């Protein structure tokens, strides 16, 4: 997808 | 002690990722604001800010009373997470995202 990919 | 969503005038419910590139148009990096996620699922929302001149989506999961933007979720509302972001750069979600929460768009 277009979102931001926010490490976990 | 208002945590209350509705409260905040960065949330702006029911618009689409048009409206908010409409509002992102041409701000400085640091504009940010929330709307509902597009899918309406589990109570969760979409952050979009402002970084490089362009527009950075960031989903805000909602699950079992809590909010974040990875696992583990660690904020009991959307507004102490957005407001925990005023004051503190995103960049340890991911390198590309050195930037506050800094200018909201205001409904």
């Amino acid at each position: 997808s277009d979102y931001m990919n926010m490490t976990p | 002690s208002n945590m209350s969503l509705q409260n905040a005038e960065w949330y702006w419910g029911d618009i689409s990722r048009e409206e908010v590139n409409e509002k992102l148009r041409d701000t400085a990096d640091g504009t940010f604001l929330v709307r509902d996620a597009s899918t309406k699922m589990h109570g969760d929302y979409t952050l979009t800010l402002r970084k490089g001149g362009n527009n950075k989506l960031i989903k805000i999961f909602h699950r079992d009373g809590k909010y974040g933007f990875s696992d583990p979720l660690t904020f009991s509302s959307v507004v102490e997470l957005i407001n925990h972001y005023r004051n503190e750069s995103l960049a340890q979600y991911n390198p590309k995202l050195d930037v506050k929460l800094l200018y909201p768009v205001s409904k």
